């Protein structure tokens, strides 16, 4: 659809979609951006994730209002009809967002940098997935966000410290994935532990900057040791 | 239990 | 789009993606309804109208960040292309608004609550497409939004008292209008404060819920009041 | 300038 926009304004339009808070141009500008073939700096990778985690993240929260008013009324059709309109959307979406990665962002991508943002991207949207989903793929799809945030773990503590901010929100996301969908909330209080812990300790190594931008990440881990404990 | 947020570039 | 769907399941998908925050679908939805030709209740009526000032609400909210962001770049091609993106698609919501309001609802309302309530909306409809308009048909826009609040307002004078939530928020938005449309300050001052004293004056007649309704109405023409004098 | 906020039924 964006095929006759050059690459430089579909990445401008996509910043202006932002100022604007207009996610879904903002997605379908950085979907043309990827599919013009060239690999994603970093900017530009962080403005794709951007605009898709808006774009669903706005569908998760409609599918969750409708989700538990369908289960007060199972305790007409139309509060599962429009239930099951939002979570194809969501499907989609996330189908979308996977349909990127797999072309071919991810296997054109050879730095840890690059390798690692992008699979986690891929265990998000299967997580996603895993949210909506019921029984007859929901074990393949909890499989398939489960291997890509392993992937993207084992690169990372190869090759980023522990105080990188890609680093540090794989594994916080990594054990939301443990704690809501894979049904190890153990586990996920572990990951949480160690990976703050490891990046307490490399603190010390860090500019303000830098700094300010592992704590923030490390706060959000927190935050969910508090909950869970 | 929170993720990421994300939201803002 | 919605004609396979019966009336009474789209008025009770806008009310589930009123909750579910999805505006769009809302619209949509209520669309729908009002293309089943019967007339639309109280509840319905407000049903359409919030649907379509959320959607339209948020293109002009983007319209103006795109539009600052435009107006500082005079002082490549992007941020016009974008911003008259935005603009053609608030248009086109206008537009279609306008269009349920003329084919048919509008003729049909015979009572004074359903007329005053449609040509309000005209006369919102047509601001939003002056806030965006240059010069050609600015005029001929703004005249068609100053006489659809007009006949509103005849109506609403003869026919509600002053007290009345829709004959309130009529003369609120119709002295916004004077403002920020018209160059019309001081008939917005005289319109907001003729309409707030009148008001004040009929409160003993009200029940507490009516009381409430229209003194939040009333402290919005004062919130006005005191930012323009 | 504030219109009817309008937003919620
Ligand atoms: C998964 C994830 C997303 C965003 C961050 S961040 O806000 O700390 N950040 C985005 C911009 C580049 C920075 O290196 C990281 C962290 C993890
Ligand atoms: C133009 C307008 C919109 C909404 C109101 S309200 O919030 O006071 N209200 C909506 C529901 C029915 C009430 O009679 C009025 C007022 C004016
Ligand atoms: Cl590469
Ligand atoms: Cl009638
Ligand atoms: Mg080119
Ligand atoms: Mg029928």
């Amino acid at each position: 659809a964006m095929g006759s926009m050059e690459r430089a304004s579909l990445i401008q339009k996509a910043k202006l979609a932002e100022q604007a808070e207009r996610y879904e141009d903002m997605a379908a500008f950085m979907k043309g951006a990827v599919e013009k073939g060239e690999e994603l700096s970093c900017e530009e990778r962080n403005l794709l994730s951007v605009a898709y985690k808006n774009v669903v993240g706005g569908q998760r929260a409609a599918w969750r209002v409708l989700s538990s008013i369908e289960q007060k009324s199972n305790e007409g059709p139309e509060v599962r009809e429009y239930r099951e309109k939002v979570e194809t959307e969501l499907q989609g979406v996330c189908d979308t967002v996977l349909g990127l990665l797999d072309s071919h962002l991810i296997k054109e991508a050879g730095d840890a940098e690059s390798r690692v943002f992008y699979l986690k991207m891929k265990g998000d949207y299967y997580r996603y997935l895993a949210e909506v989903a019921t029984g007859d793929d929901k074990k393949r799809i909890i499989d398939s966000a489960r291997s890509a945030y392993q992937e993207a773990m084992d690169i990372s503590k190869k090759e980023m410290p522990p105080t990188n901010p890609i680093r540090l929100g794989l594994a916080l996301n990594f054990s939301v994935f443990h704690y809501e969908i894979a049904n190890s909330p153990e586990e996920a209080i572990s990951l949480a532990k160690t990976t703050f812990d490891e990046a307490m300790a490399d603190l010390h190594t860090l500019s303000e900057d830098s700094y300010k931008d592992s704590t923030l990440i490390m706060q959000l881990l927190r935050d969910n040791l508090t909950l869970w404990t | 239990a929170g993720s990421i947020p994300g939201r803002r570039s």
